[PDB]
């Protein structure tokens, strides 16, 4: 009720400025979707589940691009509405609708990705999965039927502001049925909940728990390039049966007591041969088994703590080849490894009987103690693994950083507005300009998808050099 | 809330 110092304006540098920027997402924006979607029907290499979700990504930005930019531009030069109570309830519709396809495909793609790691068919991509279709138009009805109240609510609302006649399509403050009239007033919350908060929690949720089965399997292709993989059962140095990744089956003499022992870890009648993947759930609670004694010794503990994944992973290595005890006897260079002093403990693992009896194993080892990385073990299948990984955290990465202006220019109108101050009005000047802001950065997802996806995938890097050729 | 309005008039569609 009280009166304002100023009348909400925004500058005519501003509009121009905004309005050129606007300009370049769009033409981008058109281009980048449209040939991402070209690539992703023309390769027939790239015909996948994982790059279908993609395309339904790649769809609803390109629905969202093309109903959001060529109506707040004009909305912006012109200051009116004069497109009738029909598109004044379409425009919003279709916009909802468009974010919640590229929201769920988002969370749709991390959760394929987590369930593909089990299986090397799966993370390579390689085919179309059944249930592919059925989830596509799940995620599509799913997105129009939670976009249905932002059409109904919205309406032409014909006002007299200062002697002035305003055509204003707006969400109407008061509504016919009890649930519109709930959900006018904290949309700005479940746009904030639904279409921001619970997409990144969902996808950092599955995305976490993918490469921690990521981090089991690089540990596995560690330990069988330093240790072996041996599929049948075979005596040891001292004469004991054994198989897999140097797993002590019995002490008894006799074979045949030795593959009952391998048909119980194993859960199946083997005849003494084993499967890689038995052997890999073998080497998996072996590992358990072995962080278990760590957590529980003393001079390995602070050490284990400390260290990163990777680093963890060649502590682990050690103790398979030489025990606790015999790696607790490296007093110094674990003190310096948990100080974090890389090139010195590697310099000092260097002068060991250690490495000087298995020299090639022990420069691995300390490689990764130095650097952090699986640089002294890339193979085949951790770079599979890498490319997919690396693929959904830039496309959520990507996501975040493009809706938060725009998110936050509405969470803190909601939390900072206060209509009894004299000077409130001219602080939505600057919430006018962020809103605009916001509007060409969640368009910038449509152009900034295609931009990771040539950074990141060596495939999608060839496509899109072939389609623009 | 007339300011508001106006508000919206001027403000994007979101
Ligand atoms: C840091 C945030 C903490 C986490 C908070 C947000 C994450 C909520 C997780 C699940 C609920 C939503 C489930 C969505 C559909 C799940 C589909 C599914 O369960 O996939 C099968 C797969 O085998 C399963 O391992
Ligand atoms: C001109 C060509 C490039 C020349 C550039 C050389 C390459 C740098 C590599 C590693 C940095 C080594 C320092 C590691 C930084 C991390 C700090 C650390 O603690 O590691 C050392 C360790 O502490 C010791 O005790
Ligand atoms: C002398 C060197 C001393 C220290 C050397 C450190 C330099 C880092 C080098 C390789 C890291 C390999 C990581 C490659 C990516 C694997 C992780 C991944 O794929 O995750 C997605 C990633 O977050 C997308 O940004």
């Amino acid at each position: 009720p009280p009166p304002c110092q100023g009348p909400i304006e925004i500058k005519e540098t501003f509009k121009y400025i905004n309005t050129v920027v606007s300009c370049l997402v769009f033409v981008l924006g058109i281009i980048g979707n449209s040939t991402l979607l070209y690539i992703i029907y023309k390769n027939k290499c790239m015909r996948n589940g994982p790059n279908i979700l993609i395309a339904s990504l790649a769809l609803g930005d390109l629905l969202h691009i093309v109903i959001a930019i060529p109506i707040n531009v004009y909305k912006l030069l012109a200051e009116d509405w004069p497109f009738g109570a029909e598109m004044c309830k379409l425009v919003p519709f279709i916009q909802k609708a468009s974010v919640g396809i590229t929201v769920l495909s988002l969370c749709a793609l991390s959760i394929d990705r987590y369930r593909a790691v089990a299986s090397w068919s799966r993370i390579k991509g390689i085919g179309v999965p059944k249930w592919t279709a059925v989830e596509i138009v799940l995620i599509w009805v799913v997105s129009v039927v939670l976009a249905v109240p932002e059409a109904i609510g919205f309406d032409i609302i014909t006002m007299d502001y200062k002697g002035s006649y305003l055509r204003i399509c707006l969400l109407h403050p008061v509504q016919k049925t009890a649930f519109m009239q709930f959900y006018a007033t904290a949309k700005d919350w479940w746009l904030f909940s639904f279409y921001f908060c619970l997409p990144l929690a969902i996808t950092a949720f599955f995305y976490t728990l993918m490469t921690c089965e990521m981090l089991r399997k690089n540990i596995f292709e560690m330990l069988r390039i330093d240790e072996g993989l041996r599929l049948k059962i075979y005596k040891d140095t001292e004469g004991y049966y054994t198989i897999g990744i140097g797993h002590l089956l019995t002490k008894s003499p006799s074979l045949n007591a030795a593959k009952s022992e391998l048909d119980k870890a194993i859960g199946r009648n083997t005849n003494g041969v084993i499967t890689k993947d038995e052997a890999e759930k073998l080497f998996n609670q072996d590992v358990d088994a072995a962080v278990r004694g760590i957590l529980r010794n003393a001079k390995l503990k602070p050490v284990y703590d400390s260290l990163d994944a990777v680093r963890r992973a060649a502590l682990i290595n050690m103790v398979f080849q030489m025990g606790e005890t015999g790696v607790a006897g490296f007093t110094n260079s674990l003190r310096m490894l948990q100080q974090k002093r890389w090139d010195e403990a590697a310099v000092n693992l260097a002068k060991s009987r250690w490495y000087n009896q298995t020299p090639n194993r022990a420069k691995r080892v300390i490689t990764t103690f130095r650097t952090g990385t699986w640089d002294a073990y890339l193979n085949d299948h951790l770079k599979q693994r890498r490319e997919v990984a690396k693929t959904v955290f830039c496309l959520v990465l990507v996501f975040a950083l493009c809706w938060l202006p725009l998110h936050l220019a509405r969470i803190l109108k909601l939390t900072l507005y206060n209509q009894n101050d004299p000077n409130r009005c001219e602080l939505l000047s600057f919430l006018l300009v962020l809103d605009y802001i916001g509007i060409n950065m969640a368009s910038l997802n449509s152009c900034a998808n295609p931009i990771a996806l040539y950074l990141v995938s060596k495939r999608f890097k060839n496509a899109f050099k072939s389609a623009l050729c | 809330d007339e300011e508001a309005v106006y508000f919206a008039h001027l403000d994007i569609i979101w």
